[PDB]
């Protein structure tokens, strides 16, 4: 499948930046989080960004650390975010779906038979938060032969061998860690897949701020993870206020 | 790329985010500098034997191998400044940070003994300490929190996740990709992403070093085997390093069995765990069928590493070192035993060293052989988990 | 009639009842051939070597000094097996025992660390151990009393009188006549009746000769001054006596002033207590006006002898040695300090030397001057007095 | 005044023993112990061992301990001892007084001015338990100024030159702690003065024994204070059993 490639195309001809958030399969529980994902696609969301929980998010800062507390306070196992996913693209075939991963959960039981259940699901990349490309070769290798897109973090410092294999090494998007115009320019150069600004990205200004810059878009988690948490006791109010949020942060990226 | 390698056969590597990787290669190419400078040697050199107070007896215990053909001698590291081998590498880590231009030190504690190692050495060179140590052993380890806080160093108490070691190792690793151009991460054994199993190692040979020209002197041969406790490694690493090339000599990692094997609550995943990839690495670790890490158990705090250095895992699948396992119980009877017949309080976590040595010569009670059991640490701290206990 | 004097001026001598008095003639007797015996020699040598871990480190203390035209060292008892000076000398006597035949020792103890002493060297010599501790000490001193009974000796408590050291100290004296044919008194100071003030400096003199060594070694010349805190008098005449014939060295003891001297609670009887009669000697005693004996107030519970060694009352009759106090509050301001600026923990006792060595450099910053303070032990005993104060 | 050798001397003349008790002075409050001694004197006492409370009564067992425990409760001092002891000796002219002292106490403000408050108040020897002959010289010489007998205790296994020195030193009478029958003869052929046994004498047919070997006879200390411990809340069964005692004990050493 090519559903980035489809999406890039589109939101090309449209002169448009794709916005896509992230939040915790599971947060916080498996039906509230299936109506929370729904929710994000029917107000605009281009592209989904889905954390399965890990016990050790050594990446990530308390409001994810604390969307995994909430989702294993539920029983959320990774064998069950794998049915959730397959229920999503079963709703919804064409929106891109990346799961944003720690090692241990890819290698546990086997990386190519991890990648086959993804491909048997229905996503579309995978970001492991903690392999850096020096590491990648069994991921990225993996990962294309079962037509998922290896997705690779570009740091904001990331020297020119650095770009370069960034480049060479990643289908579908590179994320790229939040004056990014040279490493966006950069990226383009070495024909790196689409970029997409990461980290901090909360309000619609910064969304138009990255595409402006040259992104093909933006990504949000903690600030919907905060909707999530700020509204556990009014699961309608949760909705209601990431329907808002969402809206808004697609409508920045309109030309 | 790298200068040195980041394996030990399968086992190792660097699984960090990138954007730590800069941190990483920065120390890789400070610690090689300094391993060829004369000058780091002499400063290292001098702190530990001024300071700390190398090197540290070697000791003959007769009274407790009466009656049989075993000769045991302990590596004293019981006797170095701070109470147990981690004084050693923290020192070389510190003048590490020095020689990169750091300022300030992040570290990790379970038990709390990294801690104050940590701690102390940071007030002697002037580096501003913070150290990250999981909520539930802030509550359990009074004693070095005060100990550290009394050092000038800043305890910062880590309530995610088990809120105990693996969860302050996370946090760790959270601080340092904003804060490594300034602070140096000094982490606590030898294991995590390369260069830590290899610089730890290095910073710790001296332990094996002293042991192999402290028995020939004594008894003209080397050991039949020399046996150190393994929570993550490190001070069975510096014993056995310069070993390795001795084939002769036997290398036995003793991990805490806990409760029993059987039973599942223990901290031997060298043996009973499955590789996986966390805290930097892939090495056996303590996790769940799908994956999730879990706690090591074991009546002794320090040997909480839910994980094992690479190097050792790399040396058991070579069949060159041999890897065996204590309980609780057996652990708390070697305590008891040196206390009455040598006077040496040990730790509980060298107990299970020495609980192997006893079991060796038990056994066996006619087979001769020369044995050394690295003493870790001093045991005063544990005095009173084996009063309530008894 | 003895072979050695048991005198200093006119400090010591032997008061005791007439029946314990072939055990103090017995016990000069195997002193002297002990000390001229080359195998005795050898026999303490090699167990304070590879048991107890001497020598002992000499560590500069750049960062306190800074600023100032001091420098200090630190001669490091804190780093011996025990954690404290004690060891030396109780070895020392173990082996006397032995060379009498005694297979039983007794011992007094306070804050309980010469106990724990006397019970590690009797478990690793195979002597029946048992001491004397007054019943308020017992009940304050939980972790040393559970130590000793680890290592096997037997703690006696003691009821009467005061229920602490004195009276111990009176427990053993009536002990010891209805033993001394199987038991040796391993008295724990350099005090009591003739030759225990003689027998504990000889034993404890390697404090200050490995001290000449090493300055010598890194100055190349001897110290302005050693200073040493003085409970009964061990550590620091054991610092003091190769010095005493270098006549520039000064020697300066440092008595716990406790509140202030002033408030009258305090433990300093050398220099504001009146000479009296008490365990065996003529010495300056904590008394009252009356003559009854009276207890020594200090913040560190091992500076509660109530008198002081009568070599130490002659070297100050004579000028040779200079003997201060340092309050409550000052050794608790130097204890902070050598934790947050050297990474050291030191005893509360030893804390006193320290707290005089930085007022004889903070008063006068600008006099050149080179101090050696003997860190008589290590303070991880003391770390929540110092908690429960601040 | 010659008061011990008054008493061996008519004590001899009735071929009779000695029999001494001990008690601590001011045991258990100043006036009953005053009436515990004239008890003691009616009841027959020949002599009377009588002890100064000290805080460190480091060759003393239990009883005599807690002796002065209760003497150190009722604020006994030793100016109220020598108090007590010029009352005592005003009411009891030829009774022979000894006192048990501790070094200290007599040290305390001059050895000589001590032994001159022994004089005027009319005591008779003194006995300090923690001065042995090698140390004795200046409390002998000042005793003797005084005419005050220093008394020595013979150990049972008293070499021959400390047989000859005790006999040299002492006056009054010689302590023999406790078959004596070699150090008492022992003690006559060097002419020392005439002993009694001590330690450990509580019944009768010990008094017996002590003078059929050769002592001129016995004191008794614990016994006599374990009846004061006895009867504490009945002062008045404490002065009978007392009585009791003390005159069986007297009645063993009569021929
Ligand atoms: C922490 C500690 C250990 C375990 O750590 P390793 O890295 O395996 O050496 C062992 N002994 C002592 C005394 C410890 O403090
Ligand atoms: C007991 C002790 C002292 C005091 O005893 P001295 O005989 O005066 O030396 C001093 N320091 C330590 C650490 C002690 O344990
Ligand atoms: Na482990
Ligand atoms: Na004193």
């Amino acid at each position: 499948m090519e559903r980035y490639e489809n999406l890039f195309a589109q939101l090309n001809d449209r002169r448009e930046g794709a916005f896509v958030p992230f939040v915790t399969l599971g947060d916080p529980g498996i039906e509230q989080s299936l109506k929370i994902i729904d929710t994000l696609i029917d107000a605009g969301a281009d592209a989904l960004e889905l954390g399965v929980p890990f016990s050790d998010p050594l990446a990530d800062g308390p409001t994810i650390q604390n969307a995994n507390l909430r989702a294993f306070a539920a029983g959320v196992t990774p064998a069950q975010c794998f049915e959730m996913l397959a229920l999503i693209r079963e709703k919804h075939p064409t929106i891109p779906i990346g799961l944003l991963m720690y090692a241990n959960l890819v290698f546990n039981n086997g990386i190519d038979a991890f990648y086959a259940r993804c491909e048997q699901v229905g996503v579309d990349s995978v970001l492991v938060a903690d392999v850096p490309v020096e590491e990648s070769a069994p991921f990225r290798q993996a990962a294309l032969r079962h037509n998922i897109a290896p997705i690779f973090i570009c740091p904001p410092n990331a020297d020119d061998d650095l770009l370069r294999q960034v480049a060479s090494y990643g289908r579908g998007y590179t994320y790229l860690l939040s004056p990014l115009h040279h490493l966006i320019e950069k990226l383009k150069e070495y024909h790196a897949a689409p970029a997409l600004q990461g980290f901090g990205i909360s309000s619609p200004e910064q969304v138009s701020a990255a595409v402006r810059a040259g992104a093909a878009g933006a990504i949000s988690g903690s600030a919907i993870v905060k909707i999530i948490e700020k509204n556990l006791a009014s699961p309608k109010q949760m909705l209601a206020e990431l329907r808002s949020f969402v809206s808004a942060m697609k409508a920045a990226s309109r030309a | 790329t790298t200068l040195l390698n980041p394996y030990f056969g399968e086992f190792g590597g660097m699984y960090v985010p990138q954007i730590l990787m800069p941190a990483l290669n920065q120390l890789e190419e400070a610690f090689v500098s300094a391993q060829k400078d004369p000058e780091f040697q002499a400063q290292f050199a001098d702190l530990l034997k001024n300071y700390a107070g190398r090197p540290t007896a070697l000791t003959k215990c007769q009274n407790i191998t009466a009656g049989t053909r075993t000769t045991l001698y302990l590596k004293r590291e019981d006797l170095l400044h701070g109470g147990a081998h981690k004084t050693n590498q923290v020192l070389g880590q510190a003048l590490l940070a020095k020689r990169m231009g750091k300022s300030e030190i992040i570290a990790e504690t379970g038990a709390g003994q990294h801690g104050v190692a940590s701690a102390l050495a940071s007030a002697l060179l002037g580096l501003k300490c913070r150290i990250y140590m999981g909520a539930k052993d802030v509550e359990r380890q009074s004693p070095n929190v005060f100990r550290m806080r009394l050092m000038g160093a800043e305890v910062i108490p880590v309530h995610s996740g088990s809120a105990t070691l693996k969860d302050a190792c996370n946090e760790a690793l959270r601080d340092w990709p904003g804060s490594y151009e300034t602070a140096h991460y000094m982490l606590g054994t030898a294991a995590g992403p390369h260069p830590y199993p290899t610089i730890v190692r290095e910073f710790q040979r001296m332990i094996g070093e002293e042991t192999k020209a402290q028995i020939l002197d004594k008894e003209g041969r080397l050991p039949d085997a020399v046996i150190a406790c393994v929570g993550g490694g490190s001070n069975a690493i510096g014993m056995f390093a310069d070993f390795i090339n001795d084939t002769s000599v036997g290398l036995i990692g003793v991990e805490p069995g806990g409760h029993g094997i059987e039973t599942g609550e223990h901290g031997a995943p060298l043996k009973h765990g499955r590789v996986g990839i966390y805290f930097g690495m892939k090495a056996p670790m303590m996790q769940t069928a799908d994956g999730q890490i879990e706690e090591s158990y074991s009546i002794s705090a320090g040997l909480d590493f839910p994980s094992v250095g690479p190097q050792h895992a790399y040396l058991n699948s070579i069949g060159r070192a041999d890897y065996v396992s204590i309980t609780d119980d057996e652990a708390l009877e070697a305590f008891k035993t040196l206390c009455r017949h040598e006077g040496i309080i040990p730790a509980l976590e060298s107990s299970h060293a020495l609980a192997h040595a006893l079991k060796m010569m038990r056994e066996q009670p006619e087979k001769e052989q020369l044995l050394v059991v690295n003493l870790s640490g001093r045991g005063d701290k544990d005095i009173f988990t084996v009063h309530d206990i008894l």
